[PDB]
C-alpha cells in the first residue's frame, strides 16, 4: 500500500538538469513496525516500467523528499531515540544505480547513469552499452555488468568485466565459456559470482540439478557445516571432498585433532592420516596406537582401520622389520603382501604359501562354481559354450617363481596358469619342448602379441 | 683451531691411518676473520670471501665474494646462511647456495653481535652489551629473499624505546628465550619482547601480531580478533606465495570467486608462475606479465592481456 | 559399482557424469592411482554416443581433443602417485624406476600444463634425492639448480640446502647405463628432456614403459599421406633406409616441430612382422588413426595392454598383474569381454547381507 509519491526535484538554481531526471518517480509503499519500501518507476509515454526497490530500516522512518541521486529521509539516529521528536536528522540514501559518486558536481556523469538507467528498466541493452560509455566511473561499469547478468548476454559482459580489470573474474568467465561451452546458465553463474552477488547460483540452476558447483560455492563462502548438511541429504557423491577440503582447511588452521578425524572421515586415512603423523614427528604416537578421555575418541576408530594395517604393514616392510610387516599383513588379511613376503624368506615358508594360495582358490572357485550354476538354469534350454574360467589369483606367482627356482617348472606351470600369468606360462612351457600348451595359453592370453610372435616361435 | 691468523684442520683421534691436518686460507692476501664448522661444512670468512668446504673431501663448493669487505661474520648452525657485517657497518644476510647477499633493513649496527634462533632457522637477533633486536628472513617472498628487523607497529622504520635494563648479558637464543649467562655464572632466562604470547590460540591482538611479523603465519590465524587482520594475513600470505593458507583466509573473507580461482593454483610449485599469478590477484598485471614471461608457461601472460 | 553398471547399460549421459564426479574425488582427494584409472577409462567413455543422436565432425573433433588430454593427466597422474608417494609417505621405493619415473614426470611438465595436485617441487625434490643417491652427479647438479626456482614445504629446506651444497663437491661424471638412449637417433639422453619428454638431440618422443619407464626400443613413424590404417593392415598381412636415417640429422631443419618419419608401401613389405607395432587408440566409437611403430632390438620383451594400448615390459606388466587388480593403469583384465558378469555385484550384496546377518 502506498502512502506518497515525488517526482525528482531539480537542485535549486541548477537549470542543466537532464530530461530522462526529470522524468523519475519514486513512491513510498509497505507491505499488508511495518516494512518500508522505496520503488522507483520511469513514467514514460507507454506507461509505468519499474525501475527498483530500497528496503528501508527501522530508523529510516518515512521518506520526504526526492532529489537524485539521492531519497531525502528524515530518520533518526541508529542508537538515537525514536521517542524523541529531536532526533529528526535528514538523510540522503543514494539510489542503488548511483554508487561511486566521487564528485557531488560529476553533471555529465549523472546524466548518463541517468540515461543507463532508463534503457536498463527498458531492457533493450544494446544502447545502454552506448549510455555508459560516456562514463568513466567503474561503478556504472559494474551496474551494467549486473544488468548483463539478470538479461544473459556475455559479450558486452566479457568487456564489462575486463575494462574493470577484475582479472580473476575475468578468468573465470574464460575458463567457465573454454570448459562448459554447451551450457550458459553456468557461466551466467560464475559472472554472478564474480560480481559479489552469491544467493544466485542456487537459483540459477537449483532444480535442474548442478549440485556439484554449488557444492564449491557453499564451501568458498566459509559455509561448511551448511555444505555438509546440505549434500548429505541432496549430494551424495560429493561427500568425501567436503570432508577432504574440511581436513586440509583444518590442517592449515595447525589442528591436528579435527584435522586427523576428518581425514579419517573422508576415507583417505591409508595415506593421509599416517602423513600427518610423519610430518608432525608424532609417530612414536601412531607405534602405540598401531601396537586419556579424548584418545578413546581415536582409539575407538584407529587400531583396526584396515588400511591403516595395510600401510603399517608396508612401513614396517620397508623398515626392514619383516616379521612385524607380516603381522600387520595378516590383521590385514592382504593376501598377495603375504604370500610374496613367506616365498622371499629364507628359508621360503613354502607350505603356508601353498595353503594360503589354495585358500583363494577355493574362494574363486566357490565364486565361478556359483555364477556357473546360477547361470545354467537358463542354460538347461540354451546351448552355450561359455568357457568361463574362475578368477586367477596373482598370490600364487611367486610360488610358481619358487618352483622357477626350483626345476619343478612342471609344477610351476600349474601355478602359472591359476596365476594368469600366460607369459611366464609359455616361458615355463618352452623347456619342456612342447608346443600344445604353448599355442593353448597363447590362444588363452587373448592378446595379440602372445600369438602374434610364438606364431614364428613355432615354425623354428 | 685459529693459530697465526690461520686455521688449521685436524681429526682429534690420533690414529697412524689419519690424513694429515690442513691449513686454511690457501692465499694469505686475505686475512681471516672467523670461522665455523658443521658435521660436514666447513666454513670460514676472510676479510674478502666466506668458503665453505665439504669435510668428506675438502673441496671448495660455495665461495661469496663481499665486494664490500668483511668485518664480522656470523654463521648459522646449518652453516648455509651467514649474516655478516662488512667495513660499512651494515649487515648481509648471505645464502651461500645462491650466493646472494640480502640487505638487513632496519639494523642498527649499535648492536654489532648476531646469534641464530637455534629452534627456527629463519630468525636471529641483533645484540650489543645493552639491548637486543629481533631479524626475520624470508626465503621467497614476492620480493624474492628478504630480511627485516622486527618492528613495532605503527612504526615503520623506529622501534620501541628502550630504557635498558641493568645487569642483563645475552649469551644463547632458543625459541625467543635468551639464555643470559649472569657474572654469578648462574643462566638467566630473558623473553624477547617481539616473542610474547606466541603461544595462545585465544582472540588476542599481541598475539597474532607477533607471529605476523615472524612470517608464523599459520599460527597467526589462530590469534586473528577483528576482520582488520584477517586481510592483512590474507594479503601477506599471498605475498609468501602461500596459496592453502590464502584459500584457507579467504574462505572467512566470504570471496568465493577469489577461492576458486586461488584452488586452481593451490598445486603448482615453479615460483615464477606463483608470482604472476599472484601479482595478478593483487592487481600488479606488468610484473605479472615479466614474471609470467620468464615462466616455464610464458602462454600466460597472452590470456592475461587478452 | 553404479558406474559399471552404467557402463554395461549404455546411457553415456549418466556414466560421463558419475565418472566426472569420480574422477574429480580422487584428484581433489589425492587419489592419483584411481584418478589414473578414472581418466584413462573417461577417455574411452568420451567415444561414446547414444545410437539416436549421430555427431557432426565439429563434435567429433571437439570430444577427440578431450580424449587425448585425458589420456595424458592419466599417464601424468599415474606417473605422479609414486614420486608423492615416496615423497610424502615414509615408504622406501625402488631407486632406478622412481629416477626415470621423476625424468619422465620432467618431461611432461616442462611446457605443457600442469593437472591439478601435481607439484612440480615433489618430483624435482625426488629427482634429485635420487639422482644423488644413484651417482647420476650432473643430472643431480641441473635439478638441485632448478630447485631454486621452486618453492617446497616449510620443513624441506635444510635437508635440500645441504644436498644442493654437498652434491658440489662430488665430481660430474654421469654414468651411461642410467641414462635413456634414443633409438631414433642412435643416441644417448644426457640432457635433461625438453616437454613432451622428447629428445634433446631429434626431438624423439621416448616409448616408455609404464611401471618402471624405460624407454623401450620403438620408434614411432606415420603412414604417408597416400597410404591409410585399412591399407597399412593389408600390406602388413600381404608382405636404403641405412642411407635414409643420416639425412634426419642433418641441420638447418625447423627445430620448433617434431618431424616423424614417414612410411610407404615398399618399406612396409621390407618390413618384418613381428617389428611393426600397431596402437589403435581406444577413445571410443571415435574415428582416430592408428599409430605405427617399429622395434629393431628383439632381446627386449614388450608388450600392450589391450585396455588401455599403453606400452610395457611384458614380464613386468606381467609381473604388475598380478596385485588383483588387472593392468596396473587401465585395470584391464583379459580372456572375458568388456561387459563383465555384473552378477557378482549382486553376489558380493549378498554376501554384505551375510556378513551383517552373521551376528
Ligand atoms: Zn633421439
Ligand atoms: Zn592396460
Amino acid at each position: 500500500i502506498p502512502n506518497s509519491v515525488y517526482w525528482n526535484t531539480p537542485e535549486p538554481n541548477t537549470t542543466t538538469v537532464g530530461e530522462f531526471e526529470y522524468i523519475l518517480l519514486a513512491c513510498e509503499t509497505y507491505q499488508i513496525q511495518r516494512p518500508h519500501n522505496i520503488v522507483t518507476f520511469f513514467a514514460t509515454h507507454d506507461g509505468l516500467v519499474l525501475q527498483n526497490f530500497a528496503p528501508l530500516r527501522r530508523y529510516q522512518i518515512c521518506l520526504v523528499g526526492l532529489t537524485i541521486p539521492d531519497f531525502l529521509l528524515a530518520s533518526v539516529k541508529i542508537n538515537g531515540d525514536p521517542n524523541n521528536a529531536e532526533d529528526y536528522v535528514i538523510e540522503q540514501k543514494r539510489l542503488r544505480d548511483f554508487e561511486g559518486l566521487k564528485s557531488d558536481k560529476d553533471v555529465a556523469v549523472r546524466e548518463a547513469l541517468m540515461k543507463f538507467s532508463y534503457y536498463a528498466t527498458i531492457g533493450n541493452m544494446d544502447e545502454a552499452y552506448r549510455c555508459v560509455k560516456s562514463i568513466k566511473n567503474p561503478a556504472a561499469w559494474q551496474g551494467l555488468a549486473r544488468l548483463c547478468v539478470t538479461s544473459g548476454r556475455l559479450d558486452v559482459a566479457a568487456v564489462c568485466l575486463a575494462t574493470m580489470e577484475d582479472c580473476v573474474a575475468a578468468r573465470a568467465l574464460r575458463e567457465a565459456k573454454e570448459d562448459y561451452p554447451d551450457d550458459q546458465d553456468v557461466q551466467l553463474a560464475t559472472l554472478a559470482l564474480g560480481l559479489s552477488m552469491t544467493e544466485e547460483a542456487v537459483e540459477l540452476l537449483r532444480k535442474s540439478k548442478r549440485y556439484d558447483l554449488l557444492t564449491d560455492v557453499y564451501m568458498a563462502c566459509g559455509k561448511f557445516e551448511h555444505a555438509q548438511r546440505h549434500s548429505e541429504r541432496f549430494d551424495r557423491a560429493r561427500i568425501r571432498p567436503v570432508a577432504y577440503k574440511y581436513a586440509q582447511f583444518m590442517e592449515s588452521l595447525q589442528n591436528m585433532d579435527a584435522a586427523i578425524m576428518w581425514y579419517y572421515n573422508a576415507k583417505c586415512a591409508s595415506t593421509d592420516v599416517p602423513r600427518i603423523f610423519f610430518q608432525t614427528n608424532r609417530m612414536h604416537e601412531l607405534r602405540q596406537l598401531m601396537m586419556g578421555e579424548q584418545q578413546s575418541t581415536f582409539a575407538t576408530i584407529f587400531p583396526q582401520n584396515r588400511e591403516l594395517l595395510l600401510w603399517w604393514a608396508q612401513h614396517s616392510e620397508r623398515r626392514h622389520n619383516v616379521q612385524e610387516a607380516l603381522r600387520f599383513y595378516n590383521a590385514g588379511e592382504d593376501v598377495y603382501n603375504i604370500v610374496r613376503i613367506l616365498c622371499s624368506l629364507t628359508p621360503p615358508k613354502l607350505d603356508s604359501a601353498l595353503q594360503l594360495v589354495n585358500k583363494e582358490m577355493d574362494k574363486a572357485k566357490m565364486r565361478f562354481q556359483q555364477q556357473q550354476a546360477f547361470a545354467a538354469t537358463a542354460s538347461a534350454r540354451f546351448g552355450d559354450d561359455d568357457h568361463g574360467e574362475p578368477d586367477p589369483v596373482g598370490s600364487a606367482y611367486f610360488v610358481a617363481q619358487l618352483y622357477e627356482r626350483q626345476g619343478d617348472d612342471q609344477l610351476a606351470l600349474q601355478y602359472y596358469q591359476a596365476a594368469g600369468a600366460y607369459r611366464s606360462g609359455v616361458r615355463v612351457a618352452w623347456k619342456m619342448e612342447q608346443y600344445g600348451v604353448v599355442a593353448n595359453l597363447a590362444m588363452k592370453s587373448s592378446d595379440e602379441r602372445l600369438m602374434l610372435e610364438t606364431a614364428m616361435a613355432l615354425e623354428k | 683451531v685459529v693459530y697465526d691468523g690461520r686455521v688449521q684442520l685436524s681429526p682429534i683421534r690420533d690414529t697412524p691411518e689419519a690424513a694429515a691436518p690442513v691449513y686454511f686460507p690457501e692465499s694469505g692476501d686475505t686475512r681471516l676473520v672467523s670461522i665455523a664448522l658443521s658435521e660436514v661444512f666447513f666454513l670460514y670468512a676472510t676479510t674478502s670471501r666466506v668458503s665453505v668446504y665439504a669435510l668428506h673431501n675438502l673441496q671448495q663448493v660455495a665461495t661469496f665474494t663481499c665486494n664490500t669487505g668483511l668485518k664480522r661474520a656470523f654463521a648459522n648452525p646449518a652453516c648455509t646462511r651467514v649474516a655478516y657485517v662488512d667495513d660499512s657497518s651494515e649487515l648481509f644476510n648471505v645464502n651461500l647456495v645462491t650466493e646472494v647477499a640480502n640487505k638487513a633493513e632496519g639494523y642498527d649496527p649499535d648492536q654489532k653481535m648476531v646469534l641464530w634462533d637455534q629452534a627456527e632457522a629463519t630468525v636471529f637477533i641483533t645484540y650489543d652489551s645493552e639491548k637486543c633486536a629481533t631479524f626475520v628472513n624470508t626465503p621467497h617472498s614476492r620480493h624474492g629473499a628478504t630480511c627485516e628487523s622486527v618492528l613495532v607497529k605503527d612504526s615503520s622504520e623506529d622501534n620501541l624505546y628502550t630504557p635498558l635494563p641493568p645487569g642483563y648479558t645475552p649469551v644463547t637464543l632458543f625459541r625467543g628465550t635468551v639464555v643470559c649467562q649472569t657474572p654469578n655464572g648462574t643462566l638467566e632466562t630473558v623473553p624477547l619482547q617481539t616473542h610474547n604470547n606466541i603461544f595462545l590460540r585465544t582472540p588476542n591482538a599481541e598475539a597474532f601480531y607477533n607471529n605476523f611479523s615472524l612470517n608464523r603465519l599459520r599460527w597467526s590465524s589462530n590469534n586473528i580478533t577483528s576482520p582488520q587482520e584477517a586481510e592483512d594475513l590474507a594479503v601477506k600470505s599471498l605475498h609468501m606465495l602461500d596459496v592453502e593458507l590464502a584459500i584457507r583466509v579467504y574462505r572467512q573473507l566470504s570471496q568465493p570467486s577469489l577461492v576458486l580461482c586461488l584452488e586452481k593454483i593451490r598445486h603448482i610449485h615453479e615460483k615464477n608462475l606463483l608470482l604472476g599469478h599472484v601479482s595478478m590477484i593483487m592487481g600488479y598485471m606488468k610484473d605479472a606479465q615479466n614474471f609470467f614471461l620468464r615462466s616455464s608457461q610464458p602462454l600466460r601472460a597472452l590470456e592475461m592481456r587478452r | 559399482e553404479a558406474l559399471e553398471a552404467f557402463r554395461a547399460a549404455k546411457w553415456p549421459k549418466e556414466a560421463m557424469r558419475l565418472m566426472e564426479t569420480l574422477a574429480t574425488n580422487s584428484v581433489t582427494c589425492r587419489k592419483f592411482r584411481d584418478a589414473a584409472f578414472y581418466y584413462i577409462h573417461l577417455a574411452e567413455e568420451y567415444g561414446r554416443f547414444e545410437e539416436t543422436e549421430k555427431p557432426t565432425d565439429v563434435e567429433k573433433a571437439a570430444r577427440i581433443r578431450r580424449s587425448k588430454e585425458c589420456v595424458r593427466r592419466a599417464d601424468i597422474y599415474y606417473a605422479f602417485s609414486g614420486v608423492y608417494a615416496h615423497t610424502t609417505q615414509p615408504l622406501p621405493y625402488n631407486e632406478l624406476s622412481l629416477f626415470r619415473t621423476a625424468k619422465y614426470l620432467f618431461g611432461m611438465c616442462a611446457e605443457s600444463a600442469i593437472p591439478i595436485n601435481v607439484g612440480k617441487g615433489a618430483i624435482l625434490y625426488t629427482l634429485s634425492r635420487i639422482a644423488n643417491r644413484l651417482e647420476m652427479v650432473r643430472t643431480a647438479r641441473a635439478v638441485f639448480e632448478k630447485l631454486q626456482g621452486v618453492i617446497l614445504p616449510v620443513s624441506m629446506m635444510e635437508q635440500v640446502d645441504i644436498e644442493t651444497l654437498l652434491v658440489r663437491s662430488k665430481p660430474v661424471k654421469d654414468r651411461d647405463e642410467l641414462l635413456d638412449r634414443c633409438f631414433r637417433c642412435n643416441q644417448l639422453i644426457a640432457q635433461l628432456p625438453m616437454a613432451g619428454d622428447r629428445c634433446p638431440n631429434c626431438f624423439h618422443p621416448c616409448v616408455r614403459s609404464f611401471v618402471n619407464f624405460e624407454c623401450l626400443p620403438l620408434v614411432e613413424f606415420v603412414l604417408a599421406d597416400e597410404l591409410t590404417d585399412e591399407e597399412a593392415e593389408r600390406i602388413i598381412v600381404s608382405g636404403p633406409f641405412f642411407t635414409q636415417l643420416q639425412y634426419v640429422l642433418r641441420p638447418g631443419r625447423p627445430t620448433a616441430t617434431y618431424q616423424p618419419f614417414v612410411a610407404s608401401a615398399d618399406i612396409l613389405k621390407g618390413f618384418r612382422r613381428d617389428e611393426v607395432f600397431i596402437v589403435r587408440p581406444r577413445y571410443g566409437t571415435l574415428p582416430v588413426p592408428n599409430r605405427y611403430y617399429r622395434l629393431m632390438r628383439s632381446d627386449v620383451s614388450v608388450c600392450l595392454c589391450n585396455g588401455c594400448q599403453h606400452f610395457f615390459i611384458a614380464e613386468d606388466y606381467e609381473a604388475e598383474c598380478m596385485r588383483g587388480s588387472g593392468c596396473p593403469l587401465c585395470r584391464y583384465r583379459p580372456g572375458k569381454q568388456v561387459s563383465r558378469s555384473m552378477k557378482q555385484i549382486l553376489f558380493d550384496m549378498e554376501t554384505a547381507a551375510a556378513a551383517s546377518k552373521t551376528s
